[PDB]
């Protein structure tokens, strides 16, 4: 009560001389304004009505404002104050755990964000120097996307896909299986993930706050949610919004993670925009701008050389296709902008194969490099086995031709998974090990997975030692091998 | 000047306040629906 | 002169001048800037307006600000000592080792060659891939297009071509990276750093760099190209040697064009693409031309949107290719690779009397079988291939023996497939697809082809499948 | 097994009771302040019916004149 009086008091009630100008005409989300002669181009001029937008057109008798809200709340004859900065967004360790919009106010509650500084949504990705080589990698606790199709950090993969094929599931078990590596000692392992949510129903978003608060995942996370009643112009700025509070990161030495979900309804919202703006529609009704508005946002993507901090930001834009056309317009312009790309196929989802990956067409351009030599090991057979028997399932003779195809059976009843399950490297590691080295082709089918969990359940209570050894020498040893074909013979006996 | 003019009208509702002030039937009603609705989901 | 800003329109900058205004193509200076921000006159409205193209950012522009005039179009340094430097669209040094210090600047708007100038000679250029070998033989001295969807080969088979051909090559040799990823430009530069064709501490360079990539406002994609025809140029005329100039991508010149093109006030072509396509292309591959003054070997790769080859871009830029080389999704999806169509792809010295009889024999015998089985491949998708005759059968056994049997591995791929990357010589490449056509392999199976370089591995392959 | 079930089971209800109280604190005492500031504002509204302004305008141009004095 009294904590509300001492809330009046310290408020700035300052008045300053200020730059202004007078709203002309409103209408179809871009406000004409009128005035403003010192006004930046990209500046946020502040309307009256504490609303927001980014002085967009230059003309010389007026001005054309975007309005980063609804513009039911603008008259005509307002009056718009220039704020005097290019569109910034708050950025820094204090929106860690927050669920702030495409602007940094908190729609959390709990306060608000106590941030002290400021980038431009609008920078320039870093050039060819400051870039080197992806080298380390990013557990994405997921063994088919792990052992296959592998991330590293600084690379951008795409995962794209059909309605409800698991591509927000894949994007959240990354982000979950993060904990343990930000819970260890050293800084460098540390990934601080962040989530864009744009164009999603907003209790979609809401449940998933929830869900990555149970599985205590929100001490890094941060959901930039430009939801689906959200204007357009917060749509379109939201993936920016995002990777700025990224590149936030990847400048101060540390690494980020940031998932656009999707950037197929950014691209539907500057369409919105640009229609409105009376722009010549293209190919879809698309702009021609509609590459450079992803290439533009995903080159921010890098992995700085250590001459620069040596930070990193990842990132994993989410794609729908409808009919799963890969060769729509979109789909094109984002798959010729990324390292690599993991499809969904709906299918494969329909069949209980899930996660649904579809390992022929998937791949990682960086992929070999920045994987765990153990991983590497053991996944470059399963990647020869999986070939060859995709080779040849197109019918169902000889020995071979009947060993690969229960081998590759085999194999993919072993990469199923769990939705919020993710593993630790060596737990994929031992896996994939009792499936390609053979030692599962006499059992059926139908029970790989049931064994997979046992066999889990028992490596992870007896034997920790061996996969702290794995863990710690990111490598299978000639001992390690033996004990570990041992534990596989000796479960499997007792089966 | 409107500084203290919110902490004197705080001070002269406070000094009225023998309770939740110029509430109104809607106050009641209102504060059982929720609770109610606590009970409800506990 | 001194002008003033006067409207900022994404990258299309109004300025007006109270004294003489500047000729078109001239670029002008925003005074006031944290960087060098430099405007290209593109038009003149009228009231001593001018209507510019921005190479660089433009926000942060106050109505009002100051422009001033430079007196000439973008003039960049050119010379023996940009080999090894990379170089932005103004001609920056963005590889941070000082500036290019040259004796003598070009202006990145010259013109084209006159027609008595053109030279005539066409000669084939051996890449080691067989397919491009066999049935698009490129020609030294001539424009060479690679037309891809996304994601289906156009940079893994140009670094192929950049390795084989430039490794094992004596002049010097340009690669603008036009509107491409940044990391594939970082890549590259590193990778040519460690193959000493980029020298660090010498003067035994070879190879310059221009960068414009995709993270580049449209005013800079659009005219980065042109900088990498400067470079090339002056090795082709002030040098009087021969040029390797490899650009990657095209289409995003025309693509960054059209982008800013609806600024500009144009009524939009065909599929909103700029009024101006054709000639906005033309006045660019017109000055990428071998003449009696030097020889430029030109390796564009077009990029084919939506997977679409009746798209006006690459519509349009099919005639101005000697050889073309169309990749396609289709092939790719087989794991054939290089992805490379051989009923698309051509070239002008498919003649009998350029390259021979037997090649062109063999050459035009392969396209024969395979247009055949691609024919029949209407019927076989349905009725399955029990309902065709004896002579059918065995044509298209053939057709899936040569498809594969054109498939190759590249050097630059083996951190994809693991295996290793071949060269096969001319002679090698036509004497294996003589006997495929003769018969002589008609009891080894198709996969006994499949990734192999000649055909001496291939037999090898057969005998190891057979045990 | 029933002892961890129990063990638990009595955090459970513990924990409920709490809860149920927390909330409905946090619940009556945020509708609380909302009334709080609607008639607080709804009457300060009224309160500015009073006849200082002179005393507003004289502060108005006073810092007018700081505001000149410093934008040169
Ligand atoms: N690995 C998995 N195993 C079992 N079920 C899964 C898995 N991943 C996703 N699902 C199920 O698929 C359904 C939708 O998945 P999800 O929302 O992740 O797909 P999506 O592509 O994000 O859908 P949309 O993009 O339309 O929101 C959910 O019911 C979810 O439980
Ligand atoms: N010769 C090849 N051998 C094996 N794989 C290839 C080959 N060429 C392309 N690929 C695969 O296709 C992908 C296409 O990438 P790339 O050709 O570099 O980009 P673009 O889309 O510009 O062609 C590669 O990442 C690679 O996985
Ligand atoms: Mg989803
Ligand atoms: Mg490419």
């Amino acid at each position: 009560s009294s904590i509300l009086e001492e809330r009046i008091l310290g408020a700035d009630t300052s008045v300053d001389l200020e730059e202004t100008g007078r709203v002309l005409s409103i209408g179809d989300g871009i406000a004409r304004v009128h005035g403003l002669r010192n006004v930046q181009a990209e500046e946020m001029v502040e309307f009256s009505s504490g609303l927001k937008g980014m002085s967009l057109n230059l003309e010389p008798d007026n001005v054309g404002v975007v309005v980063f809200g609804n513009d039911k709340l603008i008259k005509e004859g307002d009056i718009v104050k220039r704020t005097g900065a290019i569109v910034d967004v708050p950025v820094g360790e204090e929106l860690l755990g927050r669920v702030v919009d495409a602007l940094g106010n908190a729609i959390d509650g709990k306060g608000p964000i106590g941030s002290k500084a400021r980038r431009r949504v609008g920078l320039k990705a870093p050039g060819i120097i400051p870039r080197i080589s992806v080298r380390e990698p990013m557990q994405t606790g997921i063994k088919a996307v792990d052992s296959l199709v592998p991330i590293g950090r600084g690379q951008r993969e795409l995962i794209i896909g059909d309605r409800q094929t698991g591509k927000t599931s894949i994007a959240i078990d990354t982000i979950i299986n993060q904990k343990r590596f930000n819970d260890g000692t050293d800084e460098k392992k540390k990934l601080y993930c962040i989530y864009v949510a744009i164009g999603q129903k907003r209790s979609t978003v809401a449940q998933l706050v929830k869900r990555l608060t149970d599985a205590d995942a929100m001490k890094y996370t941060i959901v930039v949610s430009a939801t689906a009643s959200d204007a357009a112009p917060l749509q379109y700025l939201a993936p920016y919004s995002g990777c700025s509070m990224g590149e936030y990161f990847r400048d101060n030495g540390k690494h980020a993670l940031i998932i656009y979900d999707d950037l197929s309804k950014q691209a539907v919202a500057y369409r919105q925009m640009s229609l409105l703006l009376r722009r010549p529609p293209g190919r879809e009704a698309y702009p021609g701008d509609v590459f450079y508005l992803h290439s533009r946002l995903l080159e921010r993507a890098a992995k700085m050389n250590d001459a620069f901090g040596g930070g990193s930001l990842t990132a994993l834009p989410v794609i729908e296709t409808q009919a799963g056309d890969v060769s729509a317009y979109i789909p094109t312009n984002v798959i010729s902008i990324t390292d690599g790309q993991i499809f969904l196929e709906t299918e494969l989802f329909y069949k209980g194969i899930r996660p649904a990956i579809n390992v022929g067409l998937s791949v990682s351009r960086v992929g070999s490099a920045a994987q765990t030599r153990a991983m590497k090991q053991v996944a470059g057979t399963m990647k020869l086995e999986l070939a060859q028997y995709r080779e040849v399932a197109a019918f169902a003779l000889d020995a071979a031709t009947q060993q690969l195809l229960s081998r590759g059976v085999r194999l993919t009843e072993l990469l199923k998974q769990g939705q919020y399950s993710p593993m630790a490297i060596e737990e994929q590691v031992a896996v994939i090990y009792a499936g390609v080295r053979g030692y599962l082709d006499k059992l059926e089918p139908s029970k790989i997975t049931k064994f997979e969990n046992a066999f889990l359940s028992h490596v992870i209570s007896q034997h920790q030692a061996l996969l702290g050894k794995i863990r710690t020498d990111g490598k299978i040893s000639e001992e390690s091998d033996a004990k570990l074909k041992e534990i596989v013979t000796n479960f499997l006996a007792g089966f | 000047k409107l500084f203290v003019d919110k902490i004197r009208e705080y001070r002269t509702k406070r000094q009225t306040s023998g309770g939740p002030v110029d509430a109104g039937p809607e106050y009641q009603q209102d504060l059982d629906r929720e609770l109610f609705k606590l009970k409800q989901m506990y | 002169t001194t002008g003033r800003i006067v409207a900022v329109i994404g990258a299309v900058v109004d300025v007006q001048f109270d004294e003489g205004l500047p000729p078109i193509l001239n670029a002008l200076e925003v005074q006031g800037r944290e960087t060098r921000l430099v405007l290209e006159v593109a038009q003149h409205l009228g009231e001593s307006t001018v209507r510019t193209i921005a190479m660089d950012g433009t926000e942060g522009l106050v109505r009002g600000q100051k422009v001033l005039d430079s007196g000439a179009p973008i003039r960049i340094p050119v010379g023996p000592e940009t080999l090894g430097r990379i170089m932005n669209v103004i001609g920056e040094p963005i590889d941070e080792r000082g500036p290019i210090k040259t004796k003598q600047f070009a202006a990145i708007h010259a013109e084209a060659p006159e027609f008595v100038e053109m030279s005539v000679e066409q000669e084939i250029l051996v890449t080691g891939i067989k397919v491009v070998d066999l049935l698009a033989p490129y020609a030294k001295g001539g424009k060479i297009g690679l037309f891809g969807g996304a994601g289906v080969g156009k940079t893994v088979l140009i670094m192929e071509l950049i390795n084989n051909v430039a490794k094992a090559h004596g002049g010097y040799s340009v690669f603008a990276g036009v509107g491409e990823r940044t990391r594939e430009g970082n890549d590259l530069y590193h990778e040519m750093i460690e193959s000493g064709v980029i020298n660090l501490k010498d003067a035994t360079s070879k190879v310059a760099l221009v960068y414009g990539q995709m993270n580049e406002p449209p005013g800079a994609r659009a005219r980065v190209a042109l900088t990498g025809l400067t470079v090339a140029e002056y090795f082709r005329d002030q040098e009087g040697q021969d040029v390797l100039l490899f650009i990657d991508n095209i289409f995003r010149f025309t693509q960054a064009g059209s982008e800013v093109s609806a600024l500009l006030g144009r009524i939009p072509s065909a599929v909103g693409y700029q009024p101006t396509l054709a000639t906005d292309m033309g006045t660019m591959q017109e000055r990428i031309t071998t003449t009696k003054k030097g020889s430029i070997t030109s390796v564009q790769a077009i990029y084919v949107p939506a997977d679409d080859l009746t798209d006006p871009a690459p519509a349009t830029t099919f005639a101005h290719l000697d050889a073309t080389t169309v990749l396609s999704r289709a092939i790719a999806e087989l794991g054939i690779y290089p992805a490379v169509d051989p009923l698309d792809s051509t070239s002008r010295i498919m003649d009998p009397n350029i390259v021979g009889s037997e090649h062109y024999d063999v050459a035009r015998g392969v396209q024969k079988i395979l247009q055949d089985y691609k024919s029949l491949q209407d019927i076989i998708a349905i009725l399955g291939m029990d309902e065709l005759s004896e002579e059918d059968k065995l044509t298209v056994s053939r057709a899936r023996k040569i498809q594969r049997f054109l498939s190759q591995p590249f050097q630059v791929a083996e951190v994809f497939t693991g295996h290793l990357g071949k060269l096969v010589p001319l002679k090698e490449t036509i004497k294996g697809f003589q006997q495929i056509l003769a018969g002589e392999y008609d009891h080894l199976p198709e996969q006994a082809f499949y990734m192999v370089g000649p055909i001496e591995e291939a037999v090898a392959k057969a005998d190891k499948l057979a045990e | 097994v029933t002892y961890r079930e129990r063990l638990h089971r009595v955090y459970r209800e513990v924990k409920n009771r709490l809860d149920y109280h927390i909330s409905v604190q946090n619940m009556m005492r945020q509708k609380e302040q909302e009334h709080m500031i609607n008639w607080v504002e709804k009457r300060v509204v009224q309160s500015i019916s009073a006849q200082q302004e002179k005393e507003t305008i004289a502060k108005c141009i006073a810092d007018l004149k700081l505001l000149s004095k410093k934008a040169q």
